[PDB]
């Protein structure tokens, strides 16, 4: 039982190096990598308008 | 990460649309005033045939 009573404080550890800290590493990658699809795309987009008139 | 990727693009999308929409309203106009001065021009020529 003693064992296991800090196989918890294990696990809280694990899972945050293991689970928590990649997913929000990808949640901040797809952020940053959006604006750049965003910013390609209003940069392409006034050139085909341009390009247009 | 899902949701702000979606809007942002969303909006990239309606900034084509809109900037497009624009440069075409401009095209539509000039090309109307040219069609428009042909017309004119081939009318005052033509009200003169014998």
């Amino acid at each position: 039982v003693a064992v296991q009573e800090q196989e918890i404080a294990r696990r809280e550890k694990e899972l945050e190096a293991r689970v928590r800290k990649p997913a929000e590493a990808e949640r901040y990658k797809l952020e940053r990598l959006a604006e750049a699809e965003k910013s390609q795309l209003i940069m392409q987009a006034e050139a085909e308008a341009a390009s247009v008139r | 990460g899902e949701k702000v990727k979606q809007v942002l693009l969303a909006q990239a999308e309606a900034e084509k649309i809109r900037k497009i929409g624009e440069a075409e309203a401009a095209v539509i106009e000039a090309m109307g005033k040219a069609e428009a001065e042909r017309m004119k021009l081939k009318a005052e020529a033509y009200q003169k045939y014998g």
